[PDB]
């Protein structure tokens, strides 16, 4: 039994979290109280990688809720699924962080990080074999940002072995709450660069647009982005939930996808996307090329301004596998300009006989592409035009913080987009 | 084309055909490559929580 | 009688293992629970087959094997198997965490604290044996612990069993089922540190067993059971002569003295025919100098590459089924008359031909037919050279950009050892060229 | 759309199927080191075989024959020609040649004074040549001291071999000549011999009582416009073609290219091919392969036709490039990647 760890901090990090495990949960045959009713045996093979079992059969997610004020974890324990979770597991403050990173990172979340490690902790005694863990916040708030990365580092610092992966949404003025999210985006960026092996890169802009141009969703709301970060979760983490050769573990997927240990941020992208047209039955070659094309794909960064250093696909559904590896062989043979040559076989492929729930099949991307660094080079560019005015710094420099730590997280993110330039040229 | 050393048993024989004639480390040293590696670990692991330390 | 201890490690080792383990004993007689009716010596004796099974006082045919995976899943499969009532739990060891296709996790983390475990099981075993002959070894090359923890093993084994042969059944890598990028490091790692260590090894390249499966067997895309099958019927014709009456190949020995007279190049090619799918309504059964020719054809070698052009240093025939001395002799006069077959001036053009009249088991609902002969070659050719130049090609891409190679640092090796391996790579490669090219 | 990678840059022939290929719209080209091509276009020496026919899904071709350089090397040919059966010593095309290894470093010293002195005595014409593949380095002699000699100087094989000393003789001019001929062998191993050949022509007079000066003597196209002074006098470029020496054959020989001279080529290049065939042949193989072939001829006073050898990375008159290259791509590169006459070939049955 190799257990995940999963944490969820802040706002948009416990609705996105929220949203995931109600998904899976219903993928795997547990109900909202964790009684299991599948009908497949496949369901259970691999369910305690993310459930813990409890006495009369009972299927606990082994997840842990972490904000600082009690808003949404509320709406969470009242929400579809909330009753499924362990009621120890939800560890919360009132103050607050006011969209602040200090706040979460260095006061107010300092003051409740010992008590997350408990639980952490807690969960951890009882695996039998421990992966590692996976994260869900943003980096635009300031729990999820501040607090998370807080967490990030007080949890290497305990488990130095184990690998940390985390699903980070990405701010966009396009899709924002206040204009300091790019200082909260770069001050974390800096921590997932030094203590994460994997981080999926989500935009709330591509998400947005997705839901616009493709979806057809005139009036997009934040729980519209939700579904669509809910699939997503789900396509990346079923190579981990089900029977397979490709991906197995954690550590087995971050060596088949970071050749270096900075460049560990992907891209993820989710087949089909339609809009309500939506019997239609997909075929193989339209997965596969909707699944690579840039309007599907949640980064908001163009592929092919990049290139690829890896590419993990997982196809799910009943479907033709010798007609599976025809279509990527043809996608890599036909575009083999966006692909490293320093990287034989870069491009690995996995299937599940599972479909998730409405589909008769799918596919989910995950490419680790030097095209990343406009979404780097975004934050950068809306972080100094504030910064260079010093603009809205009081708020930071209230909570103890210093010009100088500002000035470093500038460097530290410019340095990184420098690592990727130099690979996309290479 | 000659048939040398023909064996016959009850379950098979062999022979030979010839068509045309012609013209460690030890237990110490594996500990010490293991040592050294498991050293390196733990000083590359002391670093890293040095640096978390700072 | 002298004894052989198979090592299976890894999952690509295990899984092979436990494919030839149930051939073995329907080509014996041998079933499940581990009675054998036609052994009249109850709890012993001194047959052929004693050199792979040991027998309990009631009976029981004990294969002379065991099974190390760092991880658990691979191996609870043999201890739930048809099979499961053949071994003990002594012979299955199983960690918790694997390799995570880390030759540096394999072999230093996770193989420093599981090496001495491995050797006290394999001792067990050992102990049982009056005149212990070598090991078998069987791993792949690209997985964490078949690279890693297998070379680490070899090397030990080569301390604690100093005159013991050690041949090596050995899985190359193949993308069209490969599961790692890094497996070129992993690859050029084993060989590195194993190569003074293994006497004879047989490599298996997955892209040939799979064209195999779906040329000749009809399976659009062939799954580990279909690879396996095909490779354990190989890997029981080379076997054959230890298990049983026989006067060639008799001990692990004499696969040293008639296929590697330059110990580096002991990578012998195995070419099988013929590969009937057993799904065929209509089959005509194929002639001795049928199957004999197509010893010489690329498609039906474990490993793709052209004999064409390179030297020859040894040839073995081995024929199961209805075959005669005569029908062999005319075959191989017909093929050289037709064939570009150049052996090394230093060596004797010639073939030592093995005849066994009991013809290959298949196993039940398996894909592969009945057929009335078969037969295996096993010629040392500088043609396999082609498989060291294709895979340090891919090593010298990854490693010109230091690509995954953190992941081996982290884990306590140092980058030199990755030069230090290529380089003796290089050396072999140079080994080949030298004796067959002019 | 197909994919392929250009390996040699030296090459006139597939710089013109290059430009061809991606003029179709349907062929894109790609780094010289990607891995992922239908097509290599590969270079001359150490072409690496061994690392075709492994990428999942993609069905390569090259343009190499993996042994053909049996047939494209001097002393290579000599042996292949001695030691083949279909071939044997006693092939009455080939001029009698021997392999002779300078001093310095088997070799057939002893076996070709044999055939001089029994020359010498019986007063018959005992005129040699000796070359070897390292040259642009020839020497044409009647005496064996300086053709041995001239071969330790060196240090590389050399192939001592007969000099026709009756050639036939264009007239007017009393010229000297040679016959080169086009032949393409695709994957399924057909023969294709390009309907249009060409004469290169001496444009000196030939001296049978000079061997020292050897512009009238050496067809080469360097030679004749480097050390011949009548360059471009009879035809342009010393290059005459089968419609002009075809007409010549009548008006002089009344007897046509076809009959005095066709047929004997053609039964040489099937011969040469067909007996390396099971030794190079790409038909149960991981990968496939075709090739285009430049034969060279002699023919003497006789209108009997002998090889001189075969070279595997020949050029092609100017002339000839866009016919011959466009059948290229029709015969070699489409039969085995086709697209979404007449032909300028002649099959040589087998
Ligand atoms: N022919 C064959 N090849 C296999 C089999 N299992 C794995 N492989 C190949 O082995 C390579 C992967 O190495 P594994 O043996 O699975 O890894 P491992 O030895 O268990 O080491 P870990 O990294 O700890 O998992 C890939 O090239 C696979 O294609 C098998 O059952 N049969
Ligand atoms: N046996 C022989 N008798 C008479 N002339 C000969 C001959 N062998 C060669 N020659 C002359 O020498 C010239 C070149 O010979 P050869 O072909 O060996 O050199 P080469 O290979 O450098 C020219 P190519 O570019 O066609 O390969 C020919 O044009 C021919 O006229
Ligand atoms: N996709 C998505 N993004 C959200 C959601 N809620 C907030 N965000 C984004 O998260 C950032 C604000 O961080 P938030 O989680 O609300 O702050 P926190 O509670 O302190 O961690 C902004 O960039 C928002 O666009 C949500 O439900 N879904
Ligand atoms: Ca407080
Ligand atoms: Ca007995
Ligand atoms: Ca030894
Ligand atoms: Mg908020
Ligand atoms: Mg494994
Ligand atoms: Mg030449």
């Amino acid at each position: 039994m190799r257990e995940i760890v999963h944490i969820q901090a802040g706002q948009c990090g416990n609705q996105i979290g929220a949203k995931f495990w109600e998904v899976i949960s219903d993928e795997h045959g547990i109900d909202p109280t964790g009684s299991y009713h599948g009908d497949s045996d496949l369901q259970l093979e691999r369910i305690n990688v993310y459930y813990n079992e409890a006495t009369g059969n009972k299927y606990v997610p082994r997840a842990i809720l972490v904000d600082l004020e009690p808003g949404t974890m509320d709406s969470v324990r009242s929400g579809p699924f909330g009753q499924i979770f362990r009621p120890d597991n939800f560890v919360f403050g009132q103050s607050g962080a006011g969209n602040n990173w200090a706040k979460g990172h260095y006061t107010e979340g300092a003051e409740l990080v010992d008590s997350v490690l408990d639980v952490v902790r807690k969960e951890s005694e009882s695996c039998d074999c421990l992966q590692g863990f996976q994260l869900t916040h943003s980096l635009g708030g300031g729990t999820g940002s501040g607090m998370g990365t807080l967490l990030i580092s007080k949890i290497r610092e305990e488990y130095p072995d184990r690998i940390m992966n985390t699903f980070s949404v990405m701010p966009s003025p396009k899709v924002s709450d206040t204009v300091v999210e790019p200082y909260n985006a770069t001050l974390s960026v800096h921590q997932l660069v030094e203590n994460t092996d994997e981080t999926y890169c989500i935009d709330n802009e591509a998400l947005y647009d997705i839901c616009f141009r493709t979806l057809k969703l005139t009036t997009p709301t934040y729980g519209d982005l939700n579904h669509l970060v809910s699939a997503t979760m789900s396509g990346v983490t079923t190579c981990l939930r089900f029977p397979g050769q490709l991906n197995a573990d954690l550590r087995k997927l971050a060596v088949n996808m970071v050749p270096f240990p900075r460049l560990h941020f992907f891209m993820p992208g989710f087949a089909p996307l339609t809009s309500r047209q939506q019997y239609r039955a997909l075929t193989v070659p339209e997965l596969t090329q909707q699944m690579f094309d840039s309007k599907n794909m949640m980064a908001a960064c163009d592929p092919r301004h990049g290139r690829y250093l890896t590419v993990a696909a997982i196809f799910r559904g009943r479907m033709s596998m010798k007609e599976v590896d025809e279509q990527m062989l043809n996608v890599q043979n036909k575009n083999s300009s966006y692909f490293v040559e320093w990287i034989p076989n870069n491009v690995k492929t996995a299937v599940c006989d599972i479909p998730p729930r409405g589909l008769k099949m799918s596919a989910t991307f995950i490419g680790n592409s030097t095209a990343i660094q406009e979404l780097f080079k975004r934050i950068s560019e809306q972080f100094t035009a504030m910064f260079r005015r010093k603009a809205f710094l009081h708020w930071y420099t209230g909570e103890g913080m210093d010009e100088m730590e500002f000035t470093e997280a500038e460097s530290n993110m410019n340095d990184l987009v420098s690592e990727y330039q130099q690979y996309q040229d290479a | 084309m000659e048939v040398i050393e023909l064996n016959k048993c009850t379950s098979g024989q062999s022979f030979e055909v010839i068509l045309k004639p012609p013209s460690d480390p030890s237990l110490e040293e594996i500990q010490k490559k293991l040592e050294a590696a498991e050293e390196r670990r733990k000083y590359q692991e002391a670093e890293l929580l040095k640096h978390l330390a700072e | 009688m002298r004894e052989c201890i198979s090592i299976h490690v890894g999952q690509a080792g295990v899984q092979i293992g436990n494919a030839c383990w149930e051939l073995y004993c329907l080509e014996h007689g041998i079933q499940p629970d581990g009675q054998m009716p036609s052994d009249k010596t109850i709890g012993g004796g001194d047959d052929s087959f004693n050199t792979f099974f040991s027998e309990t006082g009631a009976g029981k045919h004990v294969p002379r094997a065991v099974f190390v995976d760092l991880e658990p899943t691979v191996i609870d499969e043999v201890r739930t198997g048809t099979y499961r009532q053949l071994f003990h739990p002594e012979q299955l060891i199983t960690g918790k965490e694997d390799a995570a296709n880390n030759y540096a996790r394999g072999h230093y983390t996770i193989g420093k604290e599981i090496i001495d475990l491995v050797l006290d099981r394999i001792r067990k075993l050992a102990d049982q044996c009056t005149g212990l002959q070598g090991f078998l070894v069987f791993h792949s090359f690209g997985g964490g612990t078949g690279s890693g923890f297998t070379s680490l093993l070899m090397e030990r084994l080569s301390v604690d069993y100093g005159k013991k042969s050690k041949l090596e059944f050995s899985i190359y890598p193949a993308p069209q089922v490969s599961t790692a990028v890094v497996e070129p490091y992993n690859s050029i790692l084993t060989t590195h540190t194993t190569l003074e260590h293994s006497d004879c090894a047989f490599m298996v390249d997955n892209e040939a067993i799979y064209d195999i499966c779906r040329r000749n067997l009809d399976i659009e895309r062939p799954t580990y059971t279909n690879l396996n099958r095909l490779i354990s019927q190989i890997v029981s014709s080379i076997t054959a002569s230890l298990r049983f009456d026989g006067a060639l190949n008799v001990d692990l020995t004499e696969f040293q003295t008639n296929l590697v007279p330059y110990p580096r190049i002991h990578f012998p090619l195995a070419t099988y025919a013929p590969v009937i799918s057993a799904e065929k309504a209509y089959h005509e059964q194929l002639s001795v100098a049928e199957i004999t020719n197509a010893c010489f054809e690329p498609a039906n070698q474990m490993v793709k590459c052209d004999p064409r052009h390179g030297k020859y240093m040894a040839c073995c025939l081995l024929y199961r089924g209805d075959v005669v001395p005569k029908d062999v002799n005319a075959a191989i006069a017909t093929i050289k008359t037709k064939r570009s077959i150049q052996f090394v001036d230093w060596c004797p053009t010639g073939f030592k031909v093995g005849i066994n009249y009991q013809p290959p088991t298949v196993v039940p609902g398996g894909d592969l037919a009945k057929v009335q002969r078969a037969v295996c070659m096993l010629s040392n050719t500088t043609a396999i050279a082609e498989a060291w130049a294709r895979l340090d090609h891919k090593f010298d891409l990854m490693y010109a950009k230091r690509a995954f190679v953190h992941w081996y640092v982290g884990e306590g090796m140092e980058e030199g050892e990755f030069s230090e391996a290529r380089e003796d790579m290089a050396a072999l490669e140079k080994d080949y060229e030298e004796v067959g090219v002019d | 759309m197909y994919t392929f990678v250009v390996r040699d840059e030296n090459s006139s022939v597939y710089a013109e199927v290059s430009r061809l290929l991606l003029a179709t719209g349907q062929w894109k080209r790609l780094r010289k080191d990607n891995p992922r091509f239908n097509l290599m276009l590969g270079e001359r020496n150490r072409l690496p075989f061994g690392r075709l026919g492994h990428e999942p899904g993609l069905v390569q071709l090259v343009n190499y024959y993996r042994g053909a350089d049996k047939l494209c090397r001097k002393a290579s040919l000599v042996k292949l020609i001695k030691t083949s059966p279909e071939l044997s010593e006693s092939c009455t095309w080939f001029p009698e040649s021997y392999v002779i290894y300078p001093t310095n470093l088997t070799d057939e010293r002893e076996v070709f004074l044999a055939a001089y002195n029994r020359r010498r005595e019986g007063r018959e014409g005992n005129v040699w040549i000796a070359k070897s593949s390292a040259g642009a380095g020839i020497l044409i002699s009647s005496e064996a001291s300086e053709l041995l000699d001239f071969i330790d100087e060196q240090g590389q094989v050399h192939v001592i071999q007969k000099y026709l000393e009756k050639p036939l003789l264009l007239e007017p001019g009393h010229r000297k000549f040679d016959i080169r001929s086009w032949v393409l062998v695709d994957h399924l191993y057909n023969i294709y011999l390009y309907r249009e050949g060409v004469l290169r022509t001496s444009s000196e007079p030939y001296n049978s009582a000079n061997f020292q000066d050897k512009t009238c003597h050496l067809t080469n196209h360097c030679i004749q416009k480097e050390y011949s002074k009548n360059y471009g006098r009879y035809e342009e470029g010393n290059e005459m073609f089968f419609e002009e020496f075809n007409q010549y054959l009548m008006d002089a020989l009344n007897t046509t290219l076809e009959n005095s001279i066709l047929l004997q080529i053609k039964h040489i290049i099937r011969s040469c091919l067909m007996c390396i065939e099971p030794a190079i042949s790409t038909k149960h193989l991981h990968y496939q392969s075709f090739q285009l072939f430049g034969f060279d001829f002699m023919v003497d006073e006789e209108l009997k036709v002998w090889l001189i050898e075969v070279n595997g990375a020949p050029a092609c008159a100017q002339k000839l490039y866009a016919e011959l290259c466009q059948g290229i791509v029709d015969v070699a590169i489409s039969s085995v990647f086709p697209l979404a006459p007449t032909s300028i070939f002649i099959k040589l049955h087998h």
